[PDB]
């Protein structure tokens, strides 16, 4: 089974930094694209960026609004996933998820099947 | 590119046949449009991928269709566990935009 | 019937590549065109099938005039005359109508009155290298290749206006001669986005069908 | 079998040669031969299941390789030919198919529609760059568009067989050999500002194996310069 | 002097003419030649090389490399269609954007034959058999394995050879190149069963074109 | 190579002359004199080398 947990959320001052962490268990971690989707309080979802698997060189593709402020990376030893945030503003108060992607045919449709339980980050 | 779902709030009694739509501003390819279902206070789940194919563990009442720039998700028979919020996703260029959301309240 | 697919019968055609207007009295009416092959989208795709080309050139200008609305009082003008200057690669360049660069000595130009046959002229193969290069994987800025630079063209009136403004159009035609090609390349699938470079947006390979059978 | 050049030796057992011509010789030029004609074996890349492809820029991949990396900086001009050996070693229980092509003047396109790609992203110094199987974003400044079904040049990936190519099919074949002459307009060009060849390896039918077998098949590329001559006193 | 008399059609600019033209830059002493390899004398010599055919479009493989592979697996039914595509010229078919079909969209009249090379890109332990039925123009598409066997066909054994060549005319109904399962894919233990098949196309060297036009693969 | 009949691989056999140092990397072992030994084709590689007192 796919089991994704994430932690690191909490309260933080505007203009500060905060580092999340999403842990994966139950599958080979170096084979699937790993996304990051945040969601405000009862509003529509927003996509942030993903990180490709080992066969494509571990590159990242951020969104347009968070380019240069956020940073997605993974750890080489164990199966864990990071998200380094910088220069937080008031509109970044949301609930952050940690999704997986997979190959359906041999093609890569852009779906997100397995989601984490969701951590929360507020600013004030 | 933006997705506009309609209607935002939609109600249905158990036993009827109901449908919702998801309209795009530009032409989105038929293999890149998916549907999700998020219950109240839970993580979302993949429901229909590539606009007509069911996910794993979903009941067979759901069926998506449509092409071009207008897609639709129709439920054959409404039951008691399928009252949640449904989003549609797309990809024509980066980024991946989600829909507004269609809420289904039981009657 | 295997001869219309020859290179001499495939590329030696005439094609409209430029279309510009210029008036006489407005003190900034004169045309301009840097000679390249990447102007129109249909001729560009027939030239990027090969990598190295080598050809002479033949240009023919179809110049016509049209009377602008003057003020009053019996406008009458004699026949007009145009000057079509050609600047070799690395020569003087004009910037106004009345300028020093028009009356220079090593810029070959034609003079043409209206009401005659259109003014053909022919440019030989001018390059330092032995062949033009349709592609260049290397820096000079990336992918420029300053070696195949054929020159620019300039058009203007030589009659000063007395009672009525006259604006004129010009359609430069283009025709290679004695074409030799080298190293063929697969034809471009994606659309043409910019003029200078080979940038593109990703597209599917073929239009689709409903099943494999 | 067991050919040698200089002080290096490989082991072979079909060779496709260029556009029909063999690489040969022509201020005044000098011709060094005792110290450049050897097999510079690039280090091996790994072919996994969901792999996409690799490319090397050819007079850039040998820019640090010994004495050939010294004659690129000391001499201004020069012209070479090449001899490429590709061989991947899989057992009889693997399956797949590669395409080994050698593109002359492979001008690539940037991801942003207005800019041109930077130097560090076109050619890795003795390191293989990788294609991807997804798109590259538009929002990043200057990176190579590496959608593999367009081969980075805005062309159909199926029509890439017009260039001198050779199929590696793991059912019956194991190795490929190419010999490429010098293809350029000027008779002697600079070796820093220009990359007149590009070696591409694209897996069409991807790797597949059962559970238990080794999950990667390494590829080995071996290049040797042929009939090189530089220009100087 | 010499009395002349101008005919009609004198001061006109025909766009497809051929006349001696005055040179703009004489005394230039043009750059001489250099033996560059790979000279093209005729555009048929581009079309003689072989190109992979995207015979697996199906609306979700067109933006990938799975457009070129035909999926072959060991099913349970005896007699089934592996693929099939018409040879109807240019009508959104699979030979449209290939390197043969990209030259023949410049002309309006062409005639000749076609080499069709297949290749089994699978394991070295797997065997099987395939029919390659070609129906002539006029006859219908075969709807069964038996009446595909009665038409002209080539039985392709995978265990002996891994490439089967089929030659076929193509003109401007027009034919079918359907392929059928003969037996399943028999495979030993610890080998995968899902093998793929590539398909190639070329020009058979005796074919001509006429009446050049412009291409419709543009805005 | 005293191994299985289905296993493949490749090996470098770098010999450094007297005076030069021991190679501390694969790349500068490739620049010296060497013989690349493929196991799948042949199973015995012969290398001749002088030895002095």
């Amino acid at each position: 089974e796919v089991k994704l947990v994430e932690s690191g959320g909490g309260l933080v001052q505007p203009g500060g930094s905060l580092s999340l962490s999403c842990a994966a268990s139950g599958f080979t971690f170096t084979d699937y694209y790993m996304n990051w989707v945040r969601q405000p309080s009862g509003k529509a979802l927003e996509w942030l960026g993903f990180l490709r698997n080992k066969a494509n060189g571990y590159t990242t593709e951020y969104s347009a609004s968070v380019k240069g402020r956020f940073t997605i990376s993974r750890d080489n030893s164990q199966s864990i996933l990071y998200l380094q945030m910088n220069a937080l503003r008031a509109e970044d108060s949301a609930t952050y998820y940690c999704a997986r992607s997979r190959y359906y045919g041999g093609t890569y449709r852009y779906a997100l099947d397995y989601w984490g339980q969701g951590t929360s980050v507020t600013v004030s | 590119n933006v997705l506009t779902q309609s209607p935002p709030i939609m109600s249905a009694s158990p036993g009827e046949k109901v449908t919702m739509t998801c309209r795009a501003s530009s032409s989105v390819s038929s293999s890149y449009l998916h549907w999700y279902q998020q219950k109240s206070g839970a993580s979302p789940k993949l429901w229909i991928y590539s606009t007509s194919n069911l996910a794993s563990g979903v009941p067979a009442r759901f069926s998506g269709s449509g092409s071009g720039t207008s897609y639709s998700l129709t439920i054959s028979s409404v039951e008691a566990e399928d009252a949640a919020t449904y989003y549609c996703q797309q990809f024509s260029g980066y980024p991946l935009t989600f829909g507004a959301g269609t809420k289904l309240e039981l009657k | 019937s295997r001869s219309e697919s020859s290179i001499e019968n495939f590329l030696c055609r005439s094609a409209c590549v430029y279309y510009a207007t210029y008036t006489n009295n407005s003190k900034k009416g004169f045309a301009e065109w840097v000679i390249n092959t990447r102007q129109v989208a249909q001729l560009r795709r027939k030239l990027e099938l090969f990598t190295y080309l080598r050809f002479d050139l033949e240009l023919t200008f179809v110049i016509t005039s049209a009377q602008q609305p003057s003020t009053a009082s019996s406008v009458d003008a004699p026949v007009q005359t145009h000057q079509i200057m050609y600047v070799p690669p690395g020569g003087p360049v004009p910037t106004k109508v009345k300028d020093y660069a028009w009356q220079t000595s090593t810029n070959p130009s034609v003079f043409w009155t209206e009401g005659n046959a259109p003014p053909r002229m022919s440019i030989p193969f001018i390059s330092i290298g032995n062949a033009y290069s349709c592609f260049y994987d290397g820096w000079t800025v990336y992918g420029i290749n300053t070696l195949n630079n054929m020159g620019t063209l300039y058009m203007r009136h030589v009659n000063e206006a007395g009672q009525g403004p006259i604006k004129s159009t010009v359609r430069i035609y283009f025709k290679p001669k004695h074409v030799k090609a080298w190293v063929p390349r697969p034809p471009r699938l994606c659309q043409y986005e910019k003029q200078k470079n080979v940038n593109f947006s990703p597209i599917g390979v073929t239009t689709s069908r409903t099943d494999i059978i | 079998r067991s050919i040698t050049l200089g002080n290096s030796t490989i082991t072979t057992q079909n060779v496709v040669v260029g556009y029909g011509v063999w690489p040969e010789y022509l201020d005044q030029p000098t011709q060094p031969d005792v110290a450049t004609c050897r097999f510079y074996t690039l280090e091996s890349v790994q072919w996994m299941k969901n792999s996409a492809g690799w490319w090397w820029k050819l007079p850039d991949a040998l820019s640090q390789m010994g004495l050939f990396g010294q004659n690129m900086q000391y001499h201004y001009l020069g012209r070479t030919g090449y001899t490429i050996h590709v061989q991947c070693n899989a057992s009889k229980f693997h399956q797949g198919c590669l395409l080994v092509v050698c593109v002359p003047e492979a001008e690539m396109g940037c991801s942003n529609l207005n800019n041109t790609p930077e130097f560090s992203e076109l050619s890795g110094g003795d390191s293989a760059r990788m294609f991807t199987d997804t798109q590259v974003g538009e929002s990043n400044a200057k990176k190579v568009q590496t959608a593999v079904w367009n081969a980075g040049m805005g062309v159909g990936v199926g029509n890439l067989t017009i260039f001198p190519h050779q199929w590696i099919n793991l059912r019956t074949n194991n190795s490929a050999t190419l010999v490429m002459p010098y293809i350029n307009s000027v008779p002697m060009d600079n070796m820093f500002r220009h990359n007149n060849l590009t070696l591409m390896i694209i897996p069409f039918v991807p790797l597949n194996y059962s559970e238990g077998s080794s999950p990667y098949v390494p590829i080995t590329v071996t290049i040797a310069p042929m009939c090189a001559e530089y220009n100087g006193l | 002097g010499l009395p002349v008399m101008t005919t009609p059609g004198s001061t006109q600019f025909l766009t497809s003419d051929d006349f001696q033209s005055p040179s703009a830059m004489p005394q230039f002493d043009v750059t001489p030649e250099m033996q560059i390899p790979g000279r093209v004398n005729n555009l048929m010599e581009i079309a003689e090389v072989d190109s992979v055919v995207p015979v697996n479009n199906t609306e979700d493989n067109v933006s990938s490399l799975k457009a070129y592979q035909i999926p072959v697996q060991s099913n349970s039914d005896n007699g089934k269609q592996v693929f099939g595509f018409p040879l109807q010229p240019g009508a959104n078919n699979v030979l449209n954007r290939t390197l043969l079909g990209e030259i023949l969209n410049y002309y309006t009249h062409w005639s000749g034959s076609i080499k069709l090379t297949f290749m089994f890109c699978g394991s070295a332990m797997a065997t099987g058999k395939f029919l390659l039925a070609y129906s002539p123009p006029g006859a219908g598409v075969p709807k069964n394995r038996k009446d595909a066997m009665l038409g002209t066909h080539v039985i392709w054994d995978v265990g002996l050879q891994s490439s089967c060549v089929l030659c076929v005319p193509w003109i401007s109904a027009a034919g079918y190149v359907t392929c059928w399962y003969q037996t399943n894919i028999v495979v030993p233990a610890d080998v995968q069963s899902s093998c793929d098949i590539l398909c190639f196309v070329s020009a058979c060297n005796d074919f001509s074109v006429r009446m050049l036009k412009d291409t419709p693969f543009i805005r």
